[PDB]
């Protein structure tokens, strides 16, 4: 299972941080995702950091006003979230998941070694989800 | 009209002055020159 | 962009209910690998996975749950239902970046 | 009995004619050839 | 003093012994022998 930092409520305006940890470091090969869940309005993908650290996707549409950050030495994910409008009160949940890392074209050189690769990387799965951390933002 | 298909650009990779990182080159080349296997060519 | 049919379902306890994941592109990198899963929401829980690559379920899921497909055309057929498996259901393309949701099913119990 | 292991079937990728595509290409091997670093040789 | 980054730390990816995986191997190099483009030299 994950654990997510506790319910939390605040003034539109300032930012917000949550916290999601796993127990220990038994989940550190599998990437990091995080979702949003509108009441009504299905689920959003937030975004992903991988597991390695080559990746840092985040949907534009929510670019400017959240990052996501992964410490290494405490296994912790942290989601930080700065415009806190109305549409920030929801409920947004960890999960730990696994990818398909493709290798497409990729460029070998004439005595065989591997110059360059695009090898973007598929999202797989989502096995493991957060206990989910409801934001309030109340005026 | 004599040059209906007698020209092909065929643009292509290649890498750049660092063996790593990647450059999109673009030539010029002869129908007469190059064989397809849009649509690919070699 | 992603959709899926019917929008809302109502089946009778032991019966079985199928429902479709319309894509919008191809949804297939070689020719077997389907990526798109299935994410289930019971109430007041967080999403739970029944499916991934729209063809094999995980560990610690029972065989009810079973989705097939290829191309476009998702279908998860869930038989045998029970009072446990009422809630909202998802369908993840992971085939292109960004990954996005449904607009999700919720099925009831008629 | 003899030849019990001294014959190893490898398949592994090569680079084709052209670059930016690879070839899985299988082939016989003597025991004597190869060593461990089905399992991975070279 | 007369050091101040005259030589540099640089590692890179050169392949193993077999060419299919990368090592991140390092060196030292001095100044007069890299350009930039830590930092990217080359
Ligand atoms: C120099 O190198 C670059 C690499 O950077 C290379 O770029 C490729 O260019 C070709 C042609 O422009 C692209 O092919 C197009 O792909 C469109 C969709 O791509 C999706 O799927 C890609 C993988 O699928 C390919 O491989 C599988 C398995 O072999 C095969 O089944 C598929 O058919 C297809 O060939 C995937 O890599 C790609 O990922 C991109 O996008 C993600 C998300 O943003 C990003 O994260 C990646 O980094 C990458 O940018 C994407 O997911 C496809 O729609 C398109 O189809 C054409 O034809 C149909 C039918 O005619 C038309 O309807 C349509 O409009 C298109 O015209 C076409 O197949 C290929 O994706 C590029 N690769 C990458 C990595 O971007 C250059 O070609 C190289 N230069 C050369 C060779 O000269
Ligand atoms: C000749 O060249 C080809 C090039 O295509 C190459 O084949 C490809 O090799 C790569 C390298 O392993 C394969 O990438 C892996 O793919 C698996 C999925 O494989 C299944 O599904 C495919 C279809 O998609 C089937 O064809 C295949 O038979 C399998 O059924 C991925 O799951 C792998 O992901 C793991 O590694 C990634 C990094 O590489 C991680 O980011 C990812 O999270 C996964 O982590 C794994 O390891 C973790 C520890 O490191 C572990 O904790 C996790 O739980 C997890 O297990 C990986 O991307 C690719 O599938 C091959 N096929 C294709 C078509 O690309 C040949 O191997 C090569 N021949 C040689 C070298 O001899
Ligand atoms: C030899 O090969 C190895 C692996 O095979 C390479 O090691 C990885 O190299 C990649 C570069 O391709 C590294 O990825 C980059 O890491 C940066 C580290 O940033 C730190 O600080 C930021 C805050 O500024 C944190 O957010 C972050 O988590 C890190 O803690 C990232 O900043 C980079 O992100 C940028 O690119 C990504 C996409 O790549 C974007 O999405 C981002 O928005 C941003 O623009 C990038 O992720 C990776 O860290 C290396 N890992 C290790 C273990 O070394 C070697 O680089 C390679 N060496 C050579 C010479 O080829």
């Amino acid at each position: 299972q994950l654990v997510q930092s506790g319910p939390e409520v605040r003034k539109p305006g300032t930012s917000v941080k949550v916290s999601c940890k796993a127990p220990g470091n038994t989940l550190k090969t599998y990437d990091l995702h995080w979702v949003r869940s509108v009441p009504g309005q299905g689920l959003q993908w937030m975004g992903w950091i991988s597991h390695e650290g080559d990746k840092k996707v985040i949907v534009e549409r929510f670019k400017a006003k959240v990052t996501i950050d992964w410490d290494r030495s405490t296994n912790t994910a942290y989601l930080q979230l700065s415009g806190l409008t109305s549409g920030d009160t929801a409920v947004y949940y960890c999960a730990k998941g696994s990818k398909h890392r493709l290798r497409d074209y990729a460029l070998y050189d004439d005595d065989g070694a591997l110059n360059w690769a695009v090898d973007v990387d598929y999202l797989s799965n989502l096995e493991f989800w957060g206990q989910g951390t409801a934001v309030t933002v109340s005026s | 009209d004599d040059m209906r298909g007698e020209l092909k650009n065929c643009s292509f990779n290649m890498t750049t002055e660092l063996r790593d990182k990647k450059q999109k080159v673009y030539s010029l080349f002869y129908r007469l020159d190059v064989v397809q296997i849009n649509k690919e060519y070699r | 962009v992603l959709t899926q049919s019917p929008h809302s379902l109502s089946v009778t306890p032991g019966e079985s209910a199928s429902i479709s994941c319309k894509s919008s592109h191809s949804l297939i990198h070689g020719d077997r690998n389907n990526y798109l899963a299935w994410y289930v929401q019971k109430p007041g829980r967080s999403p739970q996975l029944l499916i991934y690559l729209a063809s094999s379920r995980a560990s610690g899921v029972p065989d009810r749950f079973s989705g097939s497909g290829s191309d476009k055309d998702f279908t998860l057929k869930i038989s045998r239902v029970e009072t446990e498996d009422v809630g909202t259901y998802y369908c993840m393309q992971g085939r292109e970046s960004p990954w996005t949701f449904g607009q999700g099913t919720k099925v009831d119990i008629k």
